[PDB]
């Protein structure tokens, strides 16, 4: 009768959403994409900015 | 039933087994420490000596 019973991330019946996504993440840079939204602070953290993002 | 196995590695009476397998026949060995055992031994058991697993 196995020796583990691997739940998955959606048999934890209190996690929030994003708490779900990131459970389900796998890199770094997954996990900034769930939590920064806006997206000029999302490219100054990722080291990757364009003119428009600088300016913002 | 019963179905034959093959032992692995100084199977003592009494204490918690657990199934692998190799060459063919289903190999018996004492079962790792925390978890889920899946046979007793009757008797003790050499190496590599056959015997039976009394379901």
């Amino acid at each position: 009768r196995s020796k583990e019973i691997s739940i998955e991330v959606e048999d934890i019946k209190d996690a929030g959403d994003t708490g779900k996504r990131l459970l389900k993440i796998n890199t770094p840079s997954g996990a900034r994409n769930i939590i920064i939204e806006n997206e000029d602070a999302k490219a100054l953290i990722n080291g990757e900015t364009t003119n428009t993002n600088k300016k913002n | 039933v019963s179905f034959t196995a093959r032992a692995k590695s100084n199977v003592m009476a009494y204490r918690l087994l657990a199934y692998s397998q190799g060459d063919d026949i289903i190999e018996i060995s004492h079962a790792a420490e925390n978890t889920i055992p899946d046979y007793v031994a009757v008797k003790d058991v050499d190496k590599g000596d056959l015997t039976q697993v009394n379901m």
